[PDB]
RNA sequence: GGGGACUCGUGAGAGACUGCCGGGGUCAACUCGGAGGAAGGUGGGGAUGACGUCAAGUCAUCAUGCCCCUUAUGUCCAGGGCUUCACACAUGCUACAAUGGCCGGUACAAAGGGCUGCGAUGCCGCGAGGUUAAGCGAAUCCUUAAAAGCCGGUCUCAGUUCGGAUCGGGGUCUGCAACUCGACCCCGUGAAGUCGGAGUCGCUAGUAAUCGCAGAUCAGCAACGCUGCGGUGAAUACGUUCC
């Protein structure tokens, strides 16, 4: 997102409920998971590239 | 008795059984006794994301994450194999516990 | 059998027969008929006049019924309007007062469709 | 479909009444997977049927069906600038199917209280030839006997 | 060795312990009518026993787990037919013709993405 | 704060704007930006200027609005009618 | 205590190929039907989108060529707004009841989540909840009571003991904070709705239909959404004339 708002979410905000999670790779505010710290887009490149372990495509 | 309980967890097959059947085989040469690798059930995390970066809700990828879990539970306690469980060349993908 | 001015309809089980009084639902009708000893499975045409005295003094001492409940409701609606709060501005125009969606709905507080 | 016939499904014998006709009736009553509910209606209505005749009810059920089986149906076709009905012969396993749809279908809009007594009246009013499911037999036939002129267009 | 068989239908698993006796279905510490109250399920528990005509003998008991009341009834049908073979190797052509050795592989089809159910699609609405 | 275990909620920058005026008995208008504050039985007779989004709205706590929030009396949205 | 029988978990394997038999066909590809088999002609399902089309979608995930702002189109904060409302459309849910509502008793699941947590048990509260605290980084403890179903009793076709919208009062929890604009509980209120006009949608078998349960996001939640999970379980398909 905007570079001023990437640094704001990383610091210590007033009124601790006010904190939120962004994507660690790009800074997207929405659809960011907590196991990986990545958004749904950045999860999709790195799981295909093999850059984060355990994860592959699934079929059952 | 039930003094040494080890709890190998890994992400992939042919790395959790090779690291137990032949690598934690290095203690039974000292005259101890294992009850074999005991396979536990497997966790399966599930994720489901949108392929497009915009507007296409109906196209999706499914990503999983399997965590294989085994258990060995060697019985006989000896003081000279306390250090022989320390200096073992484990691979990177496997985590060991001492219960 | 007129109880409070409500005229209980004949051939009706007494757990449901008391629910036609304005201010007594089903759960209150389980405790009207518990301090007075009247069983639930009783037809209202078999209602003894001695029994009916026992529930024309439990209601006027512990509950709130026709007249002096219907005037408490229309005064609480009245009170919100003269103070000029949000719900008083919202009760005057016939729009919903509890943050309901007013874009594609709220047909109850409004009328039927108009189709301009 | 395009590629010929599809294999039809077998029906096991009903355990209470030794006949496949009762277990074919419970599948027309069946809604929303409530099959034990649909078996307590058909077993219930047949036991109510023997308390007004005394005859065994699967013998009563087959005489209820022999008065509502159609012999000619009235399938439609468009020919030119005007479309009109065509009478065709009904095969036997459709005549069982199209009749059991009419007993269950006209009993749901009959004037009694429970489904057990609505179904038990329509079986008894068809074993005598008086019900409303019987009237659709001589309305299907009357529309098929007023269109013998169009029997030369059999698809 | 005692007879130890297993049949499974959708998610149920039965463990039939066929013993020669007088006929008694004490399933999981519970009789037949107390466990399967429906008359239609009781027909197919003893349906392998009426093809071979041993319904007056061979009292069973089993362990029941997984599935529902009909998956456990269908799984117990397979357990009886796979237990009569181990005590009698000559009624094998009789049970196989009636379709009682077939495990009947029919599972619940998974929900697919973009659809409301396995195959049920949403409304179309071309405009 | 809406539970009957932690009392009502008035902002700390608004109690010491009225308790410094309840003691010396003046009726100056309070220019606040706190819609979420609760009218307690010490605001009786005072007048506030509640921010609605674009200006400050004069509210006069008479006696009977003593259970509401201070922002129920400043309408945020403006609407007259579609025609 | 112990046991290696059964199940399950999960490692390595076997197994289905027109391989076998009979009829048709250039002895062809193949095709109709039998035997064995758990399964038979691709066993069911997923993953898998050729060359290309629509100057189709995204400069708001990110990356970027040009053009533009630099005492403002940058940036910090408090309030408000994205939640408005004569209306119009689309996707869902709950319904209009007797194959049902309510009351009591009683069976049977799968797949998942848990340390910034899961809260057993005991007590207090009509209830949402409160309080104490055992156990557990989890095939161990917790989530966990599955609900439809089955048995019995009541209601008797009524705008009703169907419906649960709206509104009044009193509450709980999370959070600095619940007015604008949160869910949940209790008491009262008890609107429209009696099966839907032209038109139109989904589905060929564990399918449709119906009933619940879990997750991701998440302090809490407008979750009736989405992605999964199992329970009960249909009716039809003569056929290619028409769309
Ligand atoms: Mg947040
Ligand atoms: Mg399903
Ligand atoms: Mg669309
Ligand atoms: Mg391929
Ligand atoms: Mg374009
Ligand atoms: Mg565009
Ligand atoms: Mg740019
Ligand atoms: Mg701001
Ligand atoms: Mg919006
Ligand atoms: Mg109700
Ligand atoms: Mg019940
Ligand atoms: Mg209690
Ligand atoms: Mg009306
Ligand atoms: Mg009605
Ligand atoms: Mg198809
Ligand atoms: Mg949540
Ligand atoms: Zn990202």
């Amino acid at each position: 997102a905007k570079k001023a708002l990437v640094n704001k979410a990383a610091g210590k905000p007033r009124f601790a409920v006010r904190a939120y999670t962004r994507c660690s790779k790009c800074g997207r505010p929405r659809a960011v998971y907590r196991k990986f710290g990545l958004c749904r887009i950045c999860l999709r490149e790195m799981a295909h590239a093999g850059e984060l372990p355990g994860v592959q495509k699934s079929s059952w | 008795g039930q003094k040494i309980r080890i709890r190998l967890k890994a992400y992939d097959h042919e790395a959790i059984d090779a690291s137990a059947r032949k690598i934690v085989e290095t203690v039974v040469r000292t005259g101890a006794s294992v009850v074999g690798p005991v396979p536990l059930p497997t966790e399966k995390n599930v994720y489901c994301v949108i392929r497009s970066p915009h507007k296409y809700k109906d196209s999706r990828e499914h990503f999983e994450m399997r965590t294989h879990k085994r258990l060995i539970d060697i019985i006989d306690p000896t003081p000279k194999t306390v250090d022989a469980l320390m200096r073992i060349d484990l691979p990177a993908s496997v985590d060991v516990n001492i219960q | 059998a007129r109880l409070v001015g409500v005229d209980l309809p004949r051939d009706k089980r007494m757990e449901v027969a008391l629910t036609y009084i304005f201010g007594i639902g089903r759960t209150r009708s389980n405790e009207i008929l518990a301090a007075t000893g009247i069983d639930r499975d009783l037809r209202t045409r078999d209602l003894t006049e001695e029994q009916l005295i026992h529930l024309r003094d439990y209601i006027e001492a512990n509950l709130k019924v026709e007249g002096d409940l219907r005037r408490e409701v229309q005064a609480d609606i009245r009170r919100k309007i003269e103070i000029g709060c949000y719900q008083g501005l919202r009760h005057r125009r016939g729009m919903p007062v509890r943050g309901q969606r007013t874009k594609t709905n709220a047909r109850t507080r409004k009328g039927p469709k108009r189709t301009i | 479909p395009r590629k010929g016939p599809a294999p039809k499904r077998p029906l096991v014998n009903d355990p209470v009444y030794g006949s496949q006709l009762v277990t074919q009736l419970v599948n027309k009553v069946l809604l929303k997977g409530k099959k034990s509910l649909a078996e307590r209606i058909v077993y219930g209505a047949l036991e109510q049927a023997r308390d007004k005749t005394g005859t065994d009810p699967v013998i009563t059920l087959k005489r209820a069906l022999d008065n509502v089986k159609p012999a000619l149906e009235v399938r439609s076709r468009r020919v030119g600038g005007a479309t009109y009905q065509v009478p065709v012969e009904v095969r036997p396993d459709r005549s069982t199917t199209l009749a059991l749809r009419w007993l269950v279908g006209y009993s749901r809009q009959r004037r009694e209280k429970t489904m057990i007594e609505r179904l038990a009246n329509e079986i008894l009013d068809a074993s005598n030839g008086l019900g409303a499911s019987v009237k659709r037999r001589e309305d299907t036939h009357k529309m098929a006997e007023a269109n013998r002129a169009f029997a030369h267009y059999r698809w | 060795r005692p007879i130890q068989t297993v049949g499974r239908r959708k998610e149920a698993v039965v463990r039939v312990r066929l013993v020669p006796g007088t006929g008694k279905f004490d399933l999981n510490g519970r009789s037949l009518e107390d466990y399967f109250p429906n008359k239609v399920h009781q027909q197919l528990i003893k349906a392998p026993l009426v093809t071979v005509d041993r319904v007056e003998s061979f009292d069973i008991f089993a362990h029941l787990g997984g599935g529902g009341p009909s998956g456990q009834a269908g799984a117990l049908r397979l357990g009886i037919a796979r237990a009569l073979i181990l005590v009698s190797p000559e009624d094998r052509p009789a049970l196989k013709k009636a379709g009682f050795l077939t495990r009947d592989p029919r599972a619940t089809e998974r929900k697919k993405y973009g659809l409301k159910k396995a195959r049920k699609a949403p409304q179309y609405s071309k405009r | 704060p809406r539970s009957l275990k932690k009392g009502p909620f008035v902002d700390e920058h608004l109690l010491k704007k009225v308790d410094v005026q309840n003691e010396k008995n003046t009726k100056q208008v309070i220019k606040t930006w706190s819609r979420r504050s609760t009218i307690i039985p010490d605001f009786i007779g005072h007048t506030f200027a509640v921010h609605d989004g674009r200006k400050h709205v004069p509210v006069f706590v008479t006696e009977s609005m003593v259970g509401h929030k201070l922002g129920e009396f400043a309408p945020t949205r403006t609407f007259k009618g579609h025609i």
